[PDB]
């Protein structure tokens, strides 16, 4: 059961560009939901199956409709706080070398 | 070309607002398909608007990924940098190779 | 509730549209007229080298990335079997990238539209990554259809 030399290098380059990301990969979630759910209804299937998110609400599409801005807070916050960590970083670098 | 972290990272929100526009359009008129004292024409004029939105909304979801990783390759590009290149800059060795000794 | 159930539907086949064959043209004419799988490939590939606009390249990339993946998503429309020539084309694309330049537009426009197009099925997808070759580097930095595509031992390797 042996490996090659380019089967290693391709465990090792895997490993390096593994990000987990809670607030990106659940906004994703928002616009996957609806893709699937308006290609549905422009072909035509409409029906009382739990395979979907739902059917028709007045309350719960809305309550999508909160996730939806909801998520998009949580993730606009989370880049204006990766903003504001790399510019700290470049001043104590240039200040330490003033 | 080369680009920074900063510069990637602020152009990625820049594509997150036009997401959420295509997103928030599409929303409400599964709303007002959802209306119990819903009208005939409303019904009528809003599934008209419906295909043009939704192949707009998978060319803002795709470049929304695209961007996600091209900041990725960027944040790793400037790790390696990091460490005694950064110092390669002063030049006054005679001053400091005194102060430590 | 069965009745705006039904009432909706009354609407949704009858008056919206019509079914989809004029409005998604995008270079993709017809299969019979310009059929024309080996002269189609030879224009195309001299397309993309004619591009500096790299904002309006890539709504190219996007544009042909959508209707190929609902391409192979019907049957029997001509053929039963379109995957094996199309990994041909997306490969000579790759290696004339690596020529001028040195970027993955083409590998990472591969991950970013085959996660997003929701109406494709999961297993013809993995099927034709695997035959193409060069864009094995960008499927391991990045999304799912890695996990099938490693071994069984490797993944020992992976889990520690």
């Amino acid at each position: 059961m042996p490996l090659s030399q380019k089967q290693i290098d391709q465990v090792r380059t895997k490993v390096h560009y593994s990000e987990v990301d809670t607030p990106f990969n659940k906004y994703l979630d928002i616009l996957g939901k609806v893709t699937k759910l308006t290609g549905s209804i422009i072909n035509g299937t409409l029906s009382n199956d739990d395979s979907k998110i739902e059917k028709l609400t007045e309350q719960n599409i809305s309550q999508l409709k909160e996730s939806a801005h909801l998520r998009f807070l949580d993730l606009q916050s989370s880049i204006d706080t990766k903003k504001v960590a790399d510019e700290n970083w470049e001043t104590c670098q240039q200040e330490t070398l003033a | 070309e080369g680009r920074t972290y900063f510069e990637s990272l602020c152009e990625e929100e820049q594509s997150l607002q036009e997401s959420q526009t295509h997103l928030l359009n599409i929303l409400d008129i599964l709303s007002v398909l959802a209306d119990p004292r819903s009208s005939d024409d409303l019904l009528t004029e809003s599934l008209k608007k419906l295909p043009d939105l939704h192949r707009e909304l998978i060319n803002s979801s795709i470049r929304l990924r695209y961007d996600k990783y091209q900041t990725r390759e960027a944040q790793l590009l400037e790790d390696t940098k990091t460490g005694r290149d950064v110092a390669a800059g002063v030049q006054n060795p005679k001053s400091i190779s005194e102060y430590y000794s | 509730m069965a009745e705006q159930t039904l009432l909706s539907k009354l609407n949704a086949l009858s008056q919206k549209v019509i079914p989809p064959a004029s409005p998604s043209q995008a270079s993709i004419l017809t299969e019979e007229v310009i059929r024309n799988w080996p002269e189609r490939s030879k224009t195309l590939c001299s397309d993309f080298t004619a591009l500096e606009s790299n904002d309006e390249k890539e709504d190219w990339l996007r544009t042909l990335f959508i209707e190929l993946f609902d391409f192979i998503n019907k049957n029997d429309e001509n053929s039963p079997l379109k995957l094996s020539d199309v990994a041909s084309f997306t490969n000579e694309l790759v290696n004339h990238e690596r020529q001028v330049s040195q970027a993955s537009i083409v590998g990472k426009m591969f991950i970013a539209v085959s996660s997003t197009v929701p109406n494709i099925n999961d297993l013809t997808t993995i099927s034709l990554c695997k035959l193409i070759p060069s864009l094995h580097e960008e499927l391991f930095k990045f999304s799912w259809i890695s996990s099938k595509l490693l071994n069984k031992e490797q993944t020992t390797l992976l889990r520690h």
